[PDB]
RNA sequence: GUAAACUCCUGAACCCGGGACGAAACCCCCGACGAGGGGACUGACGGUACCGGGGUAAUAGCGCCGGCCAACUCCGUGCCAGCAGCCGCGGUAAUACGGAGGGCGCGAGCGUUACCCGGAUUCACUGGGCGUAAAGGGCGUGUAGGCGGCCUGGGGCGUCCCAUGUGA
RNA sequence: GAGCAAACCGGAUUAGAUACCCGGGUAGUCCACGCCCUAAACGAUGCGCGCUAGGUCUCUGGGUCUCCUGGGGGCCGAAGCUAAC
């Protein structure tokens, strides 16, 4: 049984890409849902898609990498080269509106949860909103 | 504005008053957790009308004794020993915390 | 074209191994060069004799470079980088901050040619691991994640 | 620990301890000294220096090393104790300030003097700059 | 008293030629004068690889050594500057080319600095007309710094003005000879002084 | 070390004369006892600050100079006398003791001692840990408590936002 | 209460042996009920859960059965981790 239902996609996400897989499955939900609607439009992942299997909803997550380097180790760049978890459960993290972070010098987003959609600093602060701080990805 | 509060009720021994539980909740100075607290308050029930384990109301008031300053407005569901179960129980624990000495 | 920079050394030691009879020690130079354009290398080579040492780490040196993401006069934005038990970490600052920062991390980032920046700093201060420490961050900047999280992918 | 944790039981504040027990603070002691013996080093030097105890003020009878080339401290002279522990002396953590009190300043001394309370000299002995 | 005393061997410190006299410092005699090592018995002895601390150091004692503050009005400023918004750099040059003792220099009313403090001192010096005897005030965008009535018939002053009669004034003053004023047309940025100097450095001194 | 000498220029102190802001009303008169107007007394600080004239070059010290921490030789002394914040320095070449010269620092001040914060991500919320470095409770059962999968709808306590009162 | 064996009894070795060696020997080791609760009580590594290459050997159930799927024990190792091991 999950304990932090997001945190798991999260990181389902990150060890993922560090062994560069091409897709991951996560169990499926609104929210998560929602959460990844913003990954996707932000570019850390070509996307989602509802996909079944066993017969339980899960999500398909397309990770994004880059192109292969030269020289030793050849892998490639990562588009997600970070994603923590901010406001974990029994340490709810309720940011103001001037209290939403900064983020990777805007290299990075900030999935905000605000009562106005699932939105990221920018818009966040753009709509003139604050609330509990899922996530910062960059 | 005399401030509201609204609670359960957890002891009703003594004549024409209600102990009332309220619960209160908020972030920490320094740790932002969420967290609960819990004050007794002493209202009257000049009718005696409420009892046991009924969810409250209280205002402030004309002081009517050490401690008591609060009454009970009116109902907001008559009944659940689901809570008052709870800190009956929370006692029940204390009466066998050090001392008596389970050992000896 | 040209491969000529400014050289810095930041900390040279002798080491002292040990044999039947006595003694035998080995040294250790630890070298910065740069451009103050953009490029700067860390290189730290031995040798029985400082100056080679000195030499040596100057062609390790120049040989691990690392062109810097300067915008105006600073790292275009923040990284923190662990490393042994060091854990170097700059932010970016306004112009006329000055440079501010340790032994080590002030000769690297002074020539990779950077004006403004704060540190941070918080184990084994080491001058080696920081020198590094202070190289993977510089390694670390970004350049085009811009282009990385928009751009199509074809044959990776 | 859990943050949960860190709320019941939190963290506990360093508290210090004087290395110096001059008490209710104070930065200077008033002691008369008892006896003026001669301790030696300790496990790397070598040699004797000069200490003695000072039956303090404060009702402490704390040891004291005696700075200086040479003093002229007795069984029962005045001092002022001013703080600072010497490294070569096991259980002494005080010194002796000098022309203070019974405590004279070394003669002839020319450097230190402040340290070592020690009213430079006149040198020719005429105004403020001639010789 | 801030210093007051031997000044060349300051010049011969810093390695760098100061002008801390006004005259002779052009003549051959400012000591950096084919005899430009450091003064003491060591000076001509090879010196090690600084510090980071001393660049730092020695690149303070410089900008400072060169208006001749104490540490103590020196600090203060860097301080007012660090404040101010701009960069923390001029801002603080900005500033210490605002002293009237300063102001005085660059104008020309005396050979040099400490001449100048002097001169506010003697009360040979007025701003808007109520004389200042005081060197570390700040001239004010548009205030004219004219030369005391009764000192304009002084040997000394006529003689430095003489002199002025043709030297050109910073793009950030000028002066009027004839009736010997002169007014501060605005704080001088950073390009216009010629400070041997990198205050990136001073200002990394108080960082420590 | 241009340091002094010496030359010239300026002239804090000190002397002369002048010297005030801080003070305007309460009272009295006209007016109406209003409003308004008129009159007059009123200083501790002071004869002080300040202005005008004359005017002499007219206090400097203190800490350090092995590494951190900027500043080096010689003479003395010889594990002695003594230095010491940590590391340490001294047993007959001491840049680490003492004096000299020199030098750096700061300047009517400079050192010292004590205590508070900093460095100390060395109580760590921001920002730490526990295989062997200090650190997993010998194990389990379970109470208070902390935490809780998936879908929709009511509340909208938390949470976020706007207004406003308070925030002397 | 067979064997073994603290203490203790002798034997021998030693410069001296209240010890290593040797011959005996009591508590004890054994069982019952009651008490003690400690431990290098060690994997010196809390419990649960989700995620991240493989290969190799092995115990145990299912299997279209020398191949794949579940539980447990070892080995070697991807990424990653670690001050290193
Ligand atoms: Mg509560
Ligand atoms: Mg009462
Ligand atoms: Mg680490
Ligand atoms: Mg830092
Ligand atoms: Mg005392
Ligand atoms: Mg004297
Ligand atoms: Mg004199
Ligand atoms: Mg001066
Ligand atoms: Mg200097
Ligand atoms: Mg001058
Ligand atoms: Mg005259
Ligand atoms: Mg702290
Ligand atoms: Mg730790
Ligand atoms: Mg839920
Ligand atoms: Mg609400
Ligand atoms: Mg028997
Ligand atoms: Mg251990
Ligand atoms: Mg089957
Ligand atoms: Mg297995
Ligand atoms: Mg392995
Ligand atoms: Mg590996
Ligand atoms: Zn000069």
């Amino acid at each position: 049984m999950l304990t932090d239902p997001i945190a798991d996609m999260l990181t389902r996400i990150r060890n993922a890409t560090r062994v560069y897989k091409e897709s991951t499955e996560v169990p499926a939900s609104r929210f998560k849902e929602e959460i990844l609607k913003i990954l996707a439009r932000e570019g850390f992942i070509k996307g989602y898609e509802r996909v079944e299997v066993d017969g339980k909803p899960y999500l398909r997550i397309h990770l994004k990498y880059g192109p292969r380097r030269q020289g030793p180790d050849p892998r490639p760049e990562q588009v997600i080269k970070h994603i923590r978890r901010i406001s974990r459960p029994g340490r709810r993290v309720y940011v103001g509106v001037k209290e939403i972070p900064r983020v990777r010098r805007g290299l990075g987003i900030a999935i905000l949860s605000t009562p106005k959609g699932v939105l990221t600093d920018r818009e966040a602060r753009k709509l003139g909103v604050g609330g509990e701080l899922i996530c910062e990805v960059w | 504005p005399k401030k509201v509060l609204t609670g359960v009720v957890v002891s009703d021994k003594m004549q024409k008053t209600v102990t009332v539980l309220v619960e209160r909740q908020f972030p920490h100075p320094l740790y932002g957790k969420v967290i609960k607290r819990s004050k007794k308050y002493l209202a009257h029930d000049p009718e005696e009308r409420y009892k046991v384990g009924d969810v409250v109301e209280i205002i402030e008031a004309r002081p009517i004794s050490k401690r008591k300053r609060f009454r009970v407005l009116r109902l907001v569901e008559e009944g659940r020993l689901d809570l008052v179960e709870k800190y009956l129980v929370r006692r029940q624990n204390y009466a066998s915390l050090s001392k008596r000495g389970g050992k000896a | 074209p040209e491969t000529d920079f400014e050289e810095k050394m930041i900390l040279i030691r002798r080491t002292a191994r040990m044999q039947a009879g006595g003694r035998r020690f080995r040294f250790g130079a630890l070298v910065v060069v740069g451009d103050r354009q953009g490029r700067v290398g860390l290189g730290f080579g031995k040798a029985p004799e400082v100056p080679l040492a000195v030499q040596k780490a100057g062609y390790y040196a120049r040989r691990n470079m690392v062109e810097v993401p300067l915008q105006n006069g600073t790292i275009p934005h923040e990284i923190e980088v662990e490393f042994g038990a060091s854990k170097i970490v700059l932010k970016p600052a306004a112009p006329g901050t000055g440079v501010i920062a340790g032994a080590v991390p002030r000769a690297i980032l002074e020539l990779a040619g950077v004006t403004d920046i704060l540190t941070k700093e918080l184990g084994s201060r080491n001058p080696i691991n920081i020198a590094y420490a202070t190289m993977e961050a510089l390694r670390q900047l970004r350049t085009k994640a811009d282009v990385e999280r928009l751009r199509k992918g074809e044959a990776h | 620990p859990t943050i949960n944790q860190l709320v019941r039981k939190g963290r506990e504040k360093v508290r210090k301890k004087s290395k110096v027990p001059a008490l209710k603070g104070a930065p200077f002691r008033r002691g008369v000294c008892t006896v003026v013996r001669t301790v030696t080093p300790k496990k790397p030097n070598s040699a004797l220096r000069k200490v003695a105890k000072v039956r303090l003020t404060s009702g402490y009878e704390v040891t004291a090393y005696i700075p200086g080339e040479g003093h002229n401290l007795q069984e029962h002279s005045v001092v002022l104790i001013r703080g600072g522990r010497v490294k070569d002396l096991p259980g002494v953590r005080y010194h002796i300030v000098r022309g203070v009190y019974d405590a004279a300043g070394v003669k002839d001394r020319k450097k230190s003097r402040s340290k070592y309370g020690t009213k430079k000299p006149k040198e020719a002995a005429k105004t403020a700059a001639k010789k | 008293g801030r210093y007051i005393g031997p000044v060349c061997r300051l010049c011969r410190r810093e390695g760098v030629k100061l002008y801390l006299k006004g005259e002779r410092c052009y003549s051959p005699k400012c000591a950096m004068e084919r005899r430009p090592y450091p003064p003491g018995q060591h000076g001509q002895k090879r010196a090690r690889r600084p510090s980071d601390y001393a660049v730092r150091l020695r690149e303070k004692q410089k900008l400072r050594r060169i208006y001749g503050i104490s540490e103590r009005q020196f600090r203060n400023l860097f301080e007012e500057a660090s404040k101010k918004k701009g960069v923390t750099g001029s801002v603080f040059l900005g500033l210490l080319e605002s002293r009237l003792d300063n102001v005085v220099y660059r104008l020309g009313f005396a050979v040099s600095r400490r001449q100048a403090r002097q001169l506010v001192r003697h009360g040979h010096i007025t701003v808007n007309g109520r004389r200042v005897d005081l060197p570390s005030y700040r001239v004010r965008p548009g205030d004219e710094i004219a030369v005391a009535e009764k000192s304009r018939n002084l040997e000394l002053i006529r003689q430095n003005l003489e002199a002025m009669k043709g030297r050109k004034v910073g793009p950030w003053l000028s002066l009027d000879v004839e009736g010997m004023k002169g007014k501060f047309l605005r704080l001088p940025d950073r390009e216009d002084l010629a400070l041997p100097v990198n205050e990136q450095l001073v200002i990394e001194f108080y960082s420590r």
